[PDB]
RNA sequence: UGUAUUCAACGAGUAUAUAGCCUUGGCCGACAGGCCCGGGUAAUCUUGGAAUUUCAUCGUGAUGGGGAUAGAUCAUUGCAAUUGGUCUUCAACGAGGAAUGCCUAGUAAGCGCGAGUCAUCACUCGCGUUGACUACGUCCCUGCCCUUUGUACACACCG
RNA sequence: UUCCGUUAACGAACGAGACCUCAGCCUGCUAACUAGCUAUGCGGAGCCCUCCGCAGCUAGCUUCUUAGAGGGACUAUC
């Protein structure tokens, strides 16, 4: 009852993958159906900037590029058990959001 | 509410601001980075220092904890800030960077100061070290002078995790001297010393 | 108009290396072997036409 | 056979009256003859690879000039179809035969470089012939009442008295004087 | 017999869904005979005009094409129909017929069974095109 | 022994040739070509299949791929009846049970695994090719030794250490009363299953891929690299790209023919 | 047994359906048929005196093919090349009031209707007419 | 030039104050522009995402190629005039001397899209589409590297 | 200055290579209601068949798009 959606946002693939597997297996511990994990399309932030502080010299541009990875999990369960499952420890770089679904 | 992209940029620039603020206040103690985590209802921001008994003074740590709470409009009783001791002072690049800065500012000859720092980093157990000092030492003309030894890689992906580098601009009496310190870390599978992965050129063999 | 088959290629020669010197034999008389030069791309086993069959050449021109 | 150019032209009638330019032209009615000269194949990879390419492909690819015409192979093959219909309807013969006759009568034999005169590669011979024909058609089509197909057809039949034959004449005259 | 075959060229994918019947051929819900431009139409009748309608006289074809350009979509369907007709016999009829049609298609053209991998490479900075640079004026 | 014919329908190495017990003409060849064949084609795996077998009823085909999994296949429909996943290292060999209800698999993980064809109970105990006794199970090891297990409690029965080279496969009698090995030493060791002691030796010369016991002739055919050698159980051989090696031998149910899995697909039948 | 919008090519379909609207004689015309240009990037207004009926047939086919498109969508699909002189060319839209007007007339013919999803949908009678006129090809 | 087929990727997009961003849809307006219903703090909504291609008027004419330049006029942005709509005006220009730059495969070349710039106004960074000729050789020129050699150079032959 | 060798040199540090990102192949796996494919049911037009749209809290699946672990190429065979 009262399906719950959890969103996992990060920049590192390894941390997100390990915590997603951990959370899904923890949900499976309570014998709970889980639809997922759903690998949200990664979003890329691209920025280009000129290295030279003054425009002198041949124009060379560096291209910084950041990746944002996301996973989403839907659990058909009461929210309290979802909070119990996610109450366990976390690793750096991963943000957890919970919503009513 | 605030979108994910703007929030991520805000935390990135906020961490940079925190680093800049803390590195310009703990010159007497050797600020050596910060770790920030977001637990449910808590935002932990632990400062690192080579000398920790002087950071505590623990009232001053509580003032610096309120610093981020009230300057950045953070909620009360949701932000924590403590101090921590370096695992290895020598293996930390910035630690020896401002150590050399302090040594040259005190009155020691720069050459002897870099020899001392160079001996200290091998005391820590570095694979190799390099210290570069650029600017005017005694004469009007500026010069670049280097002391390097040990393993010193210079290119490729392994350069950004198998080395630790630090650069500083020490304001001397006659100008500004640029100092750079680079330390190679060995392969520690646990990861406490340096990287947790071996080098591409480093291959181990099990005897038959 | 003495058609010749390229028999061996002696490496690119000339100022720019544009000309390629080859040895050929006539299809009318197989046993006669001459040396000539050819522009463009030439590979062995090809058949090449000409106009004057009396011009000679030199090795590594 | 079961393969015909635009389902209209039969390849099993066209031969080459020379034993030096056979393999460089894909006109044999056993393979290398296609439905239309448009194919997304790679032919610049290795040396002598374009010899396997159909002749009609070479003719239609050499027309995408000048810089306002490249990337428009569709117009190229449409124009080649139009000129092909013109040639077949006028001459009452296989247009492939007219194309082959024009190419085999528009290839220079000798040049002069370094100044010493010496022969021409057969692949370079057919390439030069096709380039000369396309440039002559372009010259006859610029600032004129004629469309592309008409001048292409006229230059194709006249080369089987023409721009390409006179260019070959002057090139061979320059060659034979040294 | 219902199979999925994807024909990819550049950035155009033609998904063909098979079903037994009377050999109806449709692209994007529109007849194969209405391929536009009509002059490149023979490019997409290659498998029908080479293998023959007797091969596909009892199974229909329905294809949906997405992405790429017009020519890329034409090549995508050109290879997708070929893949689907190989899958016609590979999974539902026998081995010898599928083998022989694959060999005949390969001997006609390699692209009919092999997807050409040429893709557009990224453009480099400091120049106009991907590989071309600006005009260098020394003085 | 004479040539019957030649086959050229394969583009890589065929590693296993399996024939139904019922002598029905529905044999299955499992190859490292990423493809199987039926004399129907199978491609459900995504790696190089190594060992294939045929169920007792003869209407199913079990094949295991080097990706580290196994699949039992509906031969008629060419679809997987069931999968078997959990061999982290690449599988090396498969076999059925005495009742053809349990499947024994040997992989690169230094371990052997028994799986239920339908049940969810699976148990575990470089192990080379295995062949169950028609009820112990024999297996090749990575130390020139051949192990024999106990099916009562999945316990080790005995070990046979007399081989000078590695053991690439195992051979069992059609009545489950013999054991045979082979390898780089070129000397095939024959032992008795009951006492688990060294009976005798046969001399071949090099690696033997498959050691097949004649169901009726009571013979032993070995695919030696130098020349395929056949012994009668008088210990005397009473069979012939610059590199020429076979990959498998298969004794027909009739006994008057034999089928070989070669490298470049030239499957050869002898009679 | 039946030829449908898919089975008959768009060019001859739109010309035949424009003729269908020509002899239908039910829908109205504005006072600005010749004067107004269908797009601002266009220089010469459509030289065809009956351009309005061809355009209306284009709408009649478009709403059959896809539904849910608003005035802005039709303004977009009828855009094209705008050459700004010595400046590089770019993209431009088409006229909006004329498209709004012709869509309103098509509602008055009952060929389409408004939707809760935004845009317009084809009504059963209009697509029936398109179906039988395709069958008459 | 005018009709009518229609096939992409990259990225970006709100403070809700009525509402600062992306804008869907309806209405009004020839177009430029305005009002209402609203969605999206985002794989949800924008996002349903051109050259090319049948058909015709031109017809070889500095001509409907070209639109420099001008005048009249409306409105948007901005606190305050930049741009964009309509018509009229219709300059040089008919492949360009010495010299000169880029490029070998989905590349060159051709066509657009997004972002940065931004209260308003597009060169640079990427994205995709159509898509070839030749070459696959060489040190002839322009350089670079190495070996031998000569030197009265060493600020090093601009000696 | 990549290697084999020659060797009054031997043994080593950088650079290169190695490394990392993206694309190129996978009818193999992981699994998708903020993504899709097919059948059916309903409604739309000319029972069936051509055909457009809507549901079926599982009709089934991930072949098609997404993103992850993996594999694939190493010059091995001629
Ligand atoms: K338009
Ligand atoms: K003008
Ligand atoms: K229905
Ligand atoms: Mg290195
Ligand atoms: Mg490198
Ligand atoms: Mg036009
Ligand atoms: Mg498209
Ligand atoms: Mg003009
Ligand atoms: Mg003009
Ligand atoms: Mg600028
Ligand atoms: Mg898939
Ligand atoms: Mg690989």
């Amino acid at each position: 009852q009262h399906r719950i959606r959890i969103t996992l946002s990060s920049k590192s693939v390894k941390n997100l993958e390990k915590v997603c597997s951990d959370l899904v297996r923890g949900a499976k511990d309570k014998l709970l159906r889980v639809k997922g994990p759903v690998r949200m399309p990664t979003k890329v932030l691209n920025i280009t900037t000129r290295k030279s502080p003054c425009g002198e010299g041949t124009n060379t541009w560096d291209r910084f590029e950041m990746r944002v990875h996301k996973r989403v999990i839907d659990l058909v369960s009461s929210p309290d058990v979802v909070k119990q499952i996610t109450s366990i420890t976390i690793e750096p770089g991963v943000e957890v959001e919970v919503t009513i679904s | 509410q605030i979108s994910k992209k703007k929030k991520f940029v805000s935390d990135g620039v906020f961490y940079a601001e925190l680093n800049e603020m803390l590195t310009r206040e703990l010159a007497e103690d050797g600020y050596s980075g910060v770790e920030v985590r977001v637990t449910p209802m808590r935002t932990e921001i632990i400062i690192r220092a080579t000398r920790t008994q002087n950071v505590l003074g623990g009232r001053r740590i509580r003032e610096l904890t309120s610093v981020v709470q009230k300057r950045f409009n953070f909620p009360e009783n949701g932000v924590e800030l403590y101090a921590e001791k370096v695992v290895n002072r020598g293996l930390c690049a910035i630690a020896q960077a401002e150590s050399l800065r302090y040594k040259l500012l005190g009155g020691l000859a720069v050459r002897r100061a870099c020899y001392g720092v160079l001996r200290f980093v091998m005391e820590s157990g570095a694979k190799g070290c390099e210290v570069i000092v650029s600017g005017k030492l005694r004469a009007q003309r500026a010069k670049s002078m280097k002391f390097k030894d040990g393993y010193m890689i210079s290119s490729g992906q392994p350069v950004n995790e198998y080395i630790d580098a630090a650069v500083r601009h020490v304001l001397l009496r006659q100008g500004v001297l640029g100092i750079k310190v680079k330390i190679m870390l060995d392969w520690d599978p646990k990861g406490k010393l340096g990287p947790t992965t071996p080098l591409p050129d480093l291959v181990t063999i099990h005897p038959p | 108009v003495k058609l010749a088959v390229v028999v061996k290629v002696m490496g690119r020669t000339g100022s720019r290396g544009q000309v390629t010197q080859v040895r050929v034999k006539f299809l009318d008389d197989q046993n006669r072997l001459i040396m000539r030069n050819v522009k463009g791309p030439v590979r062995e086993g090809d058949i090449l036409t000409l106009l004057e069959s009396e011009r000679e050449a030199r090795r590594l021109r | 056979g079961d393969v015909k150019l635009f389902n209209r032209w039969t390849f099993e009638d066209v031969q080459v009256s020379d034993i030096s330019l056979n393999d460089y032209l894909a006109v044999t009615s056993m393979k290398h003859y296609t439905f239309l000269p448009h194919s997304a194949g790679r032919y610049s990879a290795k040396r002598f690879r374009k010899a396997q390419c159909p002749i009609i492909e070479r003719l239609t690819n050499s027309l995408m000039m000048h810089g306002r015409n490249n990337g428009k192979k569709i117009m190229a093959v449409r124009i080649i179809k139009h000129t092909m219909e013109i040639i077949h309807l006028l001459t009452d013969a296989n247009p492939i035969q007219i194309i082959v006759d024009a190419i085999i009568n528009s290839g220079p034999r000798e040049d002069a470089t370094r100044r010493q005169a010496v022969d021409i590669s057969p692949l370079r011979r057919v390439n030069q012939a096709i380039y000369l024909l396309t440039t002559g058609a372009r010259e006859s089509a610029f600032r004129n009442v004629k469309t592309i197909a008409e001048c292409l057809a006229d230059e194709l039949i006249n080369a089987a008295n023409s721009y390409a034959i006179k260019k070959k004449d002057e090139i061979e005259r320059v060659a034979k004087a040294n | 017999g219902t199979v999925q075959c994807f024909g990819r060229k550049k950035t155009a994918v033609a998904v063909a869904y098979c079903k037994p019947g009377r050999g109806l051929i449709k692209v994007n819900g529109a007849p194969i005979e209405l391929i536009r431009p009509e002059m490149l139409r023979l490019k997409a009748f290659e498998p029908i005009l080479l293998a023959g309608r007797s091969r596909f006289k009892d199974i229909d074809m329905r294809i949906r094409v997405r992405g790429g350009g017009k020519t890329s979509q034409i090549y995508s369907i050109r290879q997708a129909i070929a893949k689907s007709l190989v899958a016609y016999y590979q999974k539902y009829v026998d081995e010898a017929a599928k083998k022989e049609v694959k060999e005949i298609f390969a001997r006609y053209d390699r692209t009919l069974l092999v997807a050409d991998p040429r893709r557009c490479e990224p453009k480099k900075f400091g120049g106009r095109g991907a590989r071309a640079r600006f005009q260098k004026s020394y003085r | 022994l004479a040539l019957v014919g030649t086959m050229r329908g394969h583009n890589d190495v065929v590693t296993a040739i399996a024939a139904p017990i019922d002598n029905s003409p529905y044999i299955v060849s499992g190859s490292r070509d990423k493809s199987l064949l039926v004399w129907r084609r199978l491609t459900g795996h995504g790696h190089f299949v190594q060992d294939v077998v045929i169920s007792s009823d003869g209407q199913f085909a079990l094949s295991g791929s080097w990706d580290g999994e196994l699949r039992l296949w509906d031969l008629s429909t060419g679809l997987t009846t069931r999968r078997f996943v959990g061999h982290t290292k690449d599988v090396i060999s498969v076999a059925f049970s005495v009742d053809n209800r349990q499947i024994v698999s040997a992989s690169r993980d230094n371990t052997i695994k028994l799986w239920n064809t339908l049940g969810e109970c699976k148990y575990t105990i470089w192990v080379s090719c295995v062949r169950f006794s028609p009820p112990t199970i024999v297996s090749g090891s990575w130390d020139k030794t051949v192990k024999v297990w106990n099916l009562t409690n999945c316990k080790l029965r005995s070990t046979l250490a007399g081989h000078g080279g590695y053991v690439n496969a195992v051979a069992v009698s059609p009545d489950g009363s013999l054991c045979a090995s082979g390898g780089k030493d070129g000397v095939t060791l024959l032992w008795d299953l009951s006492e688990g002691k060294r009976l005798y030796q046969l001399e071949a010369g090099s690696i033997i891929h498959a050691l097949c016991f004649s169901p009726n002739r009571y013979w032993l055919c070995a695919a030696t690299e130098e020349s395929v050698k056949i012994w009668d159980l008088s210990k005397h051989v009473v069979l012939k790209n610059q590199m020429l090696y076979c990959t498998s031998l298969s004794w027909s149910a009739d006994g008057s023919t034999l089928y070989t899995g070669y490298t470049d697909g030239t499957i050869r039948v002898f009679k | 047994t039946a030829r449908t919008v898919k089975d008959v090519n768009p060019h001859e379909f739109v010309k035949a359906y424009s003729a269908h609207l020509k002899r239908s004689g039910k829908m109205e015309l504005p006072e600005w048929v010749d004067i107004v240009k269908t797009a601002r990037f266009k220089e010469l207004p459509p030289s065809d005196a009956d351009w309005y009926y061809i355009r209306a047939a284009s709408m009649a086919r478009k709403i059959y093919l896809r539904q849910g498109i608003g005035i802005g969508g039709f303004q977009k699909i009828y855009g094209g090349r705008q050459r700004n002189g010595s400046r590089p060319p770019h993209f431009c839209k088409s006229s909006g009031a004329v498209s709004r007007n012709i869509l309103q007339e098509l509602q008055k013919m009952g060929i389409i209707d408004v939707d809760p999803k935004g845009g317009r949908l084809i009504t059963s009678q209009g697509r029936r007419d398109l179906d039988q006129v395709a069958g008459t090809v």
